[PDB]
DNA sequence: GTTGGTTG
DNA sequence: GGTTGGTGGTTGG
């Protein structure tokens, strides 16, 4: 229940270079 | 992959690589599901029409890796299969279809910055992301061109319509697999390549912000190729054999 | 059915 | 140092 958040990102509310890609896809 | 990047730390936490022992080789992808189950492609392990049968013995998980070739001291663990597990409908002589295979680990792994779970999809996580145009996430180690990159690879690809995906292959599709990348009239581009089978194609929800492996790299027709696209394994569409197959073992 | 010949 | 301790190593520079 921990899954698909990510220690070094998500976790500690940082993005990664082109996760914004993937969102802004959604339109 | 071709046309992609380096990928930043920690980045795709899930990433597993499928190490050959002797002689010492970097054979596919996989991707971690749990703390005892990692997914990868069945072809990665059996491939008759090239001579590939690999098991238990053969083989080496390592989690956690950045650095292709390099061992990564106090940030990389190293896993042996218990037990692989190739999907019984997988038609290596036709298509690849149910390219899909699971592999328990005789320890299970602590989890850290470097090595963490991806999800898998639900009905609706499914039914809303997987669509025509949405981009998704592929990565690995395997080729620059239809190679040998120094460290794991990232590339956004968009999900493509049916239609095109059938079009762009005489290969007999199925809807177990899904096709992805940019059309060639878009500027961009990028695909995997031979040696990032079993990696996954994942895609963050924007309703919880979580990842989820939608996609396992199958197969496609040399790299890169303008009016051609990337094969995936449909994950959601062999979910319940996942499960049933968890439950079980 | 770990499952709708490529396999026992 | 580093994604990590103390002349390579389960390993480059
Ligand atoms: P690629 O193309 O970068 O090739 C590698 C070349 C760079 O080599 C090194 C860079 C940094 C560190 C080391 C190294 O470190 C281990 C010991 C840590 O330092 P120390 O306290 O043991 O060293 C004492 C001082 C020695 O410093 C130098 C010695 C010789 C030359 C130079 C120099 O030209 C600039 C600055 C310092 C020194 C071990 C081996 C290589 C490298
Ligand atoms: C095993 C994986 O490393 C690799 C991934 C290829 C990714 N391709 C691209 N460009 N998106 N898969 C393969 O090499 C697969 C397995 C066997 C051969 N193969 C192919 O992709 C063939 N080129 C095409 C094919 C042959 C037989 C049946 C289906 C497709
Ligand atoms: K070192
Ligand atoms: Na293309």
């Amino acid at each position: 229940a921990d899954c698909g958040l990510r220690p070094l990102f998500e976790k500690k509310s940082l993005e990664d270079k082109t996760e914004r890609e993937l969102l802004e896809s959604y339109i | 992959i071709v046309e992609g990047s380096d990928a930043e730390i920690g980045m795709s936490p899930w990433q597993v690589m499928l190490f050959r022992k002797s002689p010492q080789e970097l054979l596919c992808g996989a991707s971690l599901i749990s703390d005892r189950w990692v997914l990868t492609a069945a072809h990665c392990l059996l491939y008759p029409p090239w001579d590939k049968n690999f098991t238990e013995n053969d083989l080496l998980v390592r989690i956690g890796k950045h650095s292709r070739t390099r061992y990564e001291r106090n940030i990389e663990k190293i896993s042996m299969l218990e037990k692989i597990y190739i999907h019984p409908r997988y038609n290596w002589r036709e298509n690849l279809d149910r390219d899909i295979a699971l592999m328990k680990l005789k320890k299970p792994v602590a989890f850290s910055d470097y090595i963490h779970p991806v999800c898998l999809p639900d009905r609706e996580t499914a039914a809303s992301l997987l669509q025509a145009g949405y981009k998704g996430r592929v990565t690995g180690w395997g080729n620059l061109k239809e190679g040998q990159p120094s460290v794991l690879q990232v590339v956004n690809l968009p999900i493509v319509e049916r239609p095109v995906c059938k079009d762009s292959t005489r290969i007999r599709i199925t809807d177990n697999m899904f096709c992805a990348g940019y059309k060639p009239d878009e500027g961009k581009r990028g695909d995997a390549c031979e040696g990032d089978s079993g990696g996954p194609f994942v895609m963050k929800s924007p309703f919880n912000n979580r990842w989820y492996q939608m996609g396992i790299v199958s197969w496609g027709e040399g790299c890169d190729r303008d009016g051609k696209y990337g094969f995936y394994t449909h994950v959601f569409r062999l979910k319940k054999w996942i499960q049933k197959v968890i439950d079980q073992f």
